[PDB]
């Protein structure tokens, strides 16, 4: 998959010995969006409070001169908006889009004073606010979430599948794979364990020197490219 | 590497005769080119998931050798499951046909 | 544009038609040219 | 079946296939020279082949 | 030019030159005396006797 | 792999220059600047 | 610069032609610059739609116009 | 209007092609080989290029040294070979081909 | 240097019991935790309400 | 060690198959 | 469970004769009660770290059986390293002293 993002920051990560932990839920599970490849029904849904958004929407529609759409969306959205949970666009991204696409400073200031900094606009809100299609707004939101894929996304929990067959195949596996002298061999003790243990020790001791020596060239190239561009 | 459990589950589904009937029904109006392209696309999707997610994400099995250790373990598992089993069978065959070491015997002296 | 280090290399080369010809000249029509960004530069020429 | 037993033949079993992922690699690799170049200095080849 | 050749096997992993198995009749142990007690260690598979 | 490395460096060193529309050895063939005089 | 023109579909570039102006930040100082949407739309006559890269979100221009 | 269709992720995120590597030259392998033949120090099996290695491999294949032996020369190596013995034992499942091997040597 | 991972005991008890425990834990991971935490949740609720 | 905090929220966690990355 | 690598490193330091001289020097002006309390406090600190950090944190080895699998693996490792080694020695001893199976022989018939 392509590396999306507008950022020129060469960013690498170091790992810990701890796993990512999310709050307990009996119906949802957190996963990586690119690894899951989730669909709209696999995405999890929650209810969002409308009124803070509905005030701004009322203003925008009263200006633009299209109230039928507001009426439809408000009759839909009473008792809160039920919507897929992790399909959103942040206020900062939306303001960047508006500015680069030519919305006026008055409109941008209206957005800024209306919504909090940590607000999250979902695709139906975007579609009713800009007179676009909910499909297109969904795809845009998904692209913008994939632009920041370090954040895990929340899916509907599903039980595991094919556990019995997997047990059978794993029994067959161990039955054929451990019925041998491979792990008790002179070859094992002479080559496999020494070579592997030495590789492990060297990687553990020079983990960062190697990575830095490798990434030196890429870092220098990115720096040169950015400076030339500027 | 990733989704080893899913791969085991796929093999488990494949070995099920009910899934054989399901695939027979799914094969209606279908071409070998389409099947091959589908399989190639699946494999590409797996390797692309790897190539993308290794840049920013680390699995529970992450180690100072990265995916090299996972691929070595896959290879060793395949070896111990298939090739050593075949060696056992070949040993019993040769031992029944010629005796232990029969394949390394010297030519008959002239 | 996207960041060029995020962009895929082969996609960039498919977009660019000039440096395609630069690569063919040195790496398709020859097999022993060095893998440097600029094989035609004066340092390379004089070294040769 | 005296002279017909060396005629029962069986084929080999080797498959010559290996995927060649170059996207993983960004460096060149060394290569052996297998034979001497006779297209250049052909007349002198017996006379300089023993040197180094 | 009329005598037959012994089989050749040579690689990094295994060979057939550290020992001699013998003919069809006059056989002998490929491994030597010091490692005969540890023959189990020079095998990928081992099927012991019945006793 | 050599070709891959070469192109991977060409990208970074040529695609964001604004000075390399082509190679400098062939700049004679370019059109002439109307702003220079 | 690259020959990567963003698709003006709303699934890719939300709110492309909703207003008659585009804006950009330029350089390290990030100077502002406003461009007419017609000046920008001039590019999409040279844009070639057979070619699509980077998640199929960017098309390529014809080499004559790009150069 | 509300969205009700189930939108898959393949309509949005397209995966890169990585199973088969890129061709920055945009030319087929035989054409690369052909141009190598006319490049210098790149003739058929001369040089240290991959084209030279491939041509050397084809040359040794075209030669006889790796061909199978004739029937006159089978008892030099082949009838005393572990591969031969194992294949004989495999294709004679419950039998003992020592005697047939002796008779093949005699033949 | 043993036959432990190749034992009838292994194949009869170690692998079956462990695999069954693993499959059951994976399938009823959340049911168990909820059934356990019910009492603690109820107690915390009661305590907070009394306090308030 | 003691469980410090002024919070009355009974909080439990579920784990993933991914490691924390900094 | 946690810090198995640190425990191996501790054993490695303990087996070093230089550390024996270091401990000899550290034992100056010291009591058995103090040493025992120090060891007990260390062990309590380990188990308290477990009891506290298990509430909110998950290790790379986390699994649907939790720390039960880690403790089972520790036990099995101890077993195979010590008890099975002892079993090998006892087997060879009995086979040299009485023959294989000599300890399960029936009493001599009267």
């Amino acid at each position: 998959y392509a590396t999306l993002g507008s950022g020129w920051s060469f960013s690498k990560v170091q790992y810990t010995k701890y796993r990512i932990t999310k709050p307990w839920t009996t119906d949802t599970t957190f996963d990586d969006i690119i690894l899951s490849q989730p669909s709209k029904e696999d995405f999890a849904k929650f209810t969002k409070e409308a009124p803070l958004f509905l005030r701004f929407l009322k203003l925008v529609t009263d200006v633009e001169g299209r109230q039928e759409a507001f009426i439809q969306f408000a009759k839909r959205c009473e008792n809160g908006l039920t919507v897929e949970k992790d399909v959103y666009v942040t206020k900062k991204e939306l303001v960047d889009c508006l500015w680069k696409n030519g919305y006026t400073d008055t409109e941008i200031n209206a957005f800024e004073i209306a919504f909090p900094a940590d607000y999250k606009f979902h695709y139906p809100e975007l579609a009713v606010l800009f007179d676009l299609t909910e499909e297109d707004c969904y795809k845009y939101c998904i692209r913008q979430r994939a632009a920041t894929p370090e954040e895990l996304v929340e899916l509907k929990y599903t039980k595991p599948k094919n556990l019995v067959s997997s047990y059978g195949l794993c029994f067959l596996g161990v039955w054929f794979g451990l019925s041998n002298t491979v792990l008790s061999n002179a070859w094992f003790y002479s080559k496999t364990f020494p070579f592997g243990a030495v590789f492990y020790m060297l990687g553990s001791y020079f983990y960062r020197d190697i990575r830095e020596k490798l990434w030196k060239e890429e870092k220098s190239l990115i720096h040169t490219a950015q400076e030339n561009k500027n | 590497g990733f989704h080893f459990q899913q791969y085991i589950a796929m093999a488990g589904r494949a070995i099920n005769p009910v899934q054989w009937t399901r695939a027979w029904r799914r094969m209606e109006g279908k071409s070998a080119t389409e099947v091959y392209r589908d399989a190639l696309a699946w494999t590409n999707n797996q390797f692309a998931q790897i190539s993308r997610a290794s840049q920013y994400r680390a699995w529970w099995w992450q180690n100072p050798l990265g995916m090299g250790l996972v691929l070595y373990g896959t290879y060793k598992a395949w070896h111990m499951i298939y090739m050593v089993r075949k060696q056992k069978k070949t040993a019993q065959l040769v031992a029944a046909a010629y005796g232990q070491g029969g394949q390394w015997l010297n030519p008959v002296p002239r | 544009n996207p960041p060029v280090w995020k962009v895929n290399t082969n996609e960039w080369l498919d977009s660019d038609q000039y440096w395609q010809a630069f690569v063919e000249k040195h790496h398709f029509y020859s097999q022993y040219q060095p893998g440097v960004v600029d094989p035609e530069a004066p340092q390379e020429v004089e070294a040769f | 079946l005296l002279g017909h037993t060396t005629s029962v033949t069986m084929g080999n079993s080797d498959i010559f296939f290996l995927p060649k992922p170059s996207n993983l690699l960004k460096i060149a690799l060394p290569a052996f020279v297998f034979m001497p170049n006779l297209t250049i200095f052909t007349r002198a080849f017996p006379f300089y082949a023993h040197t180094s | 030019h009329e005598q037959p050749y012994r089989a050749f096997s040579l690689g990094f992993t295994a060979n057939n030159l550290s020992g001699n198995w013998g003919d069809y009749i006059d056989r002998q142990d490929n491994k030597n005396a010091l490692m005969r007690p540890a023959r189990m260690m020079f095998t990928d598979v081992f099927i012991p006797t019945t006793k | 792999g050599k070709i891959h490395g070469a192109v991977w460096r060409m990208k970074h060193l040529f695609a964001t220059n604004f000075k390399m529309v082509g190679h400098p050895r062939y700049a004679y063939a370019l059109p002439k600047n109307p702003l220079l005089q | 610069m690259l020959n990567f023109i963003p698709k003006r579909c709303p699934s890719v570039s939300l709110l492309f032609g909703k207003r008659p102006v585009q804006r950009i930040e330029v350089g390290q100082a990030r100077h502002q610059l406003e461009i007419p949407v017609e000046t920008i739309e001039k590019i999409y006559e040279g844009v070639d739609s057979r070619l699509e890269y980077h998640n199929k979100d960017y098309n390529a221009m014809k080499w004559k116009d790009f150069m | 209007k509300t969205l009700e269709r189930n939108v898959p992720m393949k309509e949005i995120l397209q995966p890169l092609w990585v199973v088969e590597p890129p061709n920055f030259l945009r030319q087929p392998v035989w054409k690369q080989f052909w141009e190598a033949q006319f490049a210098n120090r790149s003739f058929f099996f001369f040089g240290n290029a991959w084209t030279s290695a491939a041509a050397f491999a084809f040359f040794i294949w075209w030669s006889r040294v790796f061909d199978p032996p004739p029937k006159e020369r089978l008892d030099r190596y082949w009838l005393n070979s572990p591969k031969f013995r194992i294949l004989s034992a495999f294709h004679n499942p419950g039998k003992r081909p020592g005697l047939k091997i002796s008779l093949m040597t005699y033949e």
